[PDB]
């Protein structure tokens, strides 16, 4: 069978952009960070960097440090780097240094996604050349919401219409790396229930028509609360149960996936040191049996 | 004409508010976000009804043409 | 303000169509279920049929009884009558490149017939009912019909497509649970009812925890998750100001029979209250 | 030969959209999206033949 973990992906050295998506409250953010964490540590020779779009600017919480537009390394890290920025200010400020350009853009969808993108990566750039040093693998902490990569569609529909540039012609050299499964793949986040799952399998549909690797499921919030010392909750046994229920279903429906099951810390996680406690079993999947007290102490700090 | 003139009004408000929603956090905003986006499917509905009175402000004019020549 | 119960509903005598719709897994069935049998108590004098699609057949299960394609009276009870149907079979039985591509059409299809089924149900009988309440499949469209045999249909459907706009005739209920990814469901299903010009004006909010009036105050982690359900109440409370939203508690574990569902479907009338209603909750739960 | 397969998609798509809508789809999520990715296939291969076919109008026209 196919491992129930995201080792392959945390070891993998052909990657240089690496999705995570999320709709709903589902833990994406400590999810990409957890990945990005994992990477960094298993790869101490590289450089990575996780950004994000997410308008709650919440790597900031994660790490309970503050990052911005200026790329900055992970205080107590050596090759892990973050940036929070919000595209839309980007793009707004080009469209401002430089109506009319609306009745035509406004409308076209994947245009103001790709410009927001290509300003995006051109800022990534500005970056590396400054520092002098370059990241050998992004992890991008995609906005719930939205559809950020719908522009991967653009090169069809603007040749299409051309026998009817500059923009084209960037997104084609985009799409062509997007589309290379050893360069690039897409990790979806969700939480076993009904209404995620369904829009799991939505998102998962829509990348693969975009001809983007996706191959892992990341299922946050599990309880196993038979395996739990505690067996206090009535309640959180019931929902267990639901859970439960759904997994099996998640199971014979992504076969050839990489399905991580990840355990629900209760609260928050938050800082390096916990977040990387907890990043673990994405590599090595977690065990309520052995890994019981790992989570049961992460909470009572909490 | 003053139809053009406000079509490209509607299109560009609609736009602005956009791009003003993408920079809210819509789970923790759920109740202004919301508002936002049922504003949006109103200027949509606004926005597509000034381009069908345009597109048929085409064809009355143009019925005023065709009566014209071979009307003859 | 707006009461934050159904109590109006469940009174009101001049509805004949109640809707209860809900995606998700958020208590759309003992919903159905919990209003149906309000309205019987409440009224007497009338009625009731609660009549269900979902695929799941689970009217049969809330009540643990045994429903099926015949009208037929809810044990213990004498004015609610139950009927659990497939639409796809009865329109199946009855019969592609005009219809099946055309929206509404199947759906519209399906539901005359359901319509005819259940006249045929009150002829047969001599009895007829004052008022159904319609369980709606968890998925799909059941109503975006609402935008010589082809007269036929379209003459049948602006029939239906009056009393069904008549605000005083016929309403929808959502149900929801206070967490994002239904909410949105939620608002989407609302803005679609009013593009039908159908009636909404109640959102039922299911699961709902109140941790903090809880006596166990046991689990931290249910606790951490009213705290979610919470921040959500609050924003749903500013977004639906004019509308009876009711906050409905978390039994934990499952609501059959008669007996419970009655017990419980009373704080759609007078709205739960964490602090006098504990108990009432503790006991349906500790009895299962 | 067109017209004869494209009728035929149509209509097992059809019959397999109304089987679907007689699965509970919370109670069967597997099985049910399962049935669901077939829908999205047949509607491709049936808007592909249908173009193919107005595309076989455009070349017999031609001539
Ligand atoms: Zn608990």
């Amino acid at each position: 069978t196919v491992e129930p973990n995201l080792h392959s992906l945390i070891t993998s050295t052909t990657h240089k952009w690496i999705f995570v998506g999320g709709k709903g409250g589902v833990g994406k953010t400590t999810s990409s960070c957890s990945i990005a964490i994992q990477m960094a540590l298993s790869q101490p020779n590289k450089q990575f960097l996780l950004i994000s779009t997410d308008p709650a600017h919440n790597l900031s919480d994660a790490f309970g440090e503050k990052f911005g537009k200026d790329a900055r390394k992970v205080t107590g890290m050596n090759n892990l780097s973050c940036m929070e920025i919000d595209p839309s200010a980007a793009l707004k400020d080009m469209n401002d240094m430089a109506g009319a350009l609306a009745d035509l853009t406004g409308s076209i969808p994947g245009i103001d996604e790709a410009l927001s993108f290509m300003e995006v990566m051109k800022h990534i750039k500005r970056q590396e050349q400054g520092e002098g040093e370059t990241f050998d693998t992004v992890i991008f902490d995609t906005a719930p919401t939205g559809h950020t990569l719908r522009f991967l569609q653009l090169p069809n529909t603007l040749s299409k219409l051309l026998e009817k540039n500059e923009l084209k012609a960037n997104v084609e050299t985009i799409r062509q790396q997007f589309t290379d499964p050893d360069l690039t793949t897409f990790v979806c986040v969700c939480i076993s229930e009904f209404l995620s799952l369904y829009e799991t399998e939505r998102l998962i549909q829509e990348l693969i028509s975009y001809d983007m690797d996706v191959n892992s499921i990341i299922v946050n919030q599990l309880l196993f609360a038979e395996n739990d010392q505690e067996h206090n909750c009535k309640r959180c046994q019931a929902r267990w149960k639901m859970q439960k229920k759904y997994l099996d279903q998640i199971d014979e429906l992504y076969e050839d996936f990489h399905v991580v099951k990840m355990p629900l810390c209760a609260g928050e996680i938050r800082g390096l040191n916990n977040l990387t406690k907890f990043s673990q079993f994405l590599n090595k999947e977690y065990n309520p049996i052995t890994d019981g007290k790992v989570i049961y102490e992460l909470e009572d700090k909490e | 004409n003053e139809l053009s003139k406000k079509y490209l009004a509607k299109v560009k408000e609609r736009h602005e508010l956009k791009e003003f929603n993408n920079s809210i956090s819509a789970q923790d905003n759920y109740a202004k976000w919301t508002k936002n986006n049922r504003k949006l499917d109103s200027l949509d509905k606004e926005i597509n009804n000034l381009k069908d009175e345009i597109q048929s402000e085409n064809k009355a004019f143009q019925a005023h043409l065709h009566k014209l020549e071979h009307h003859h």
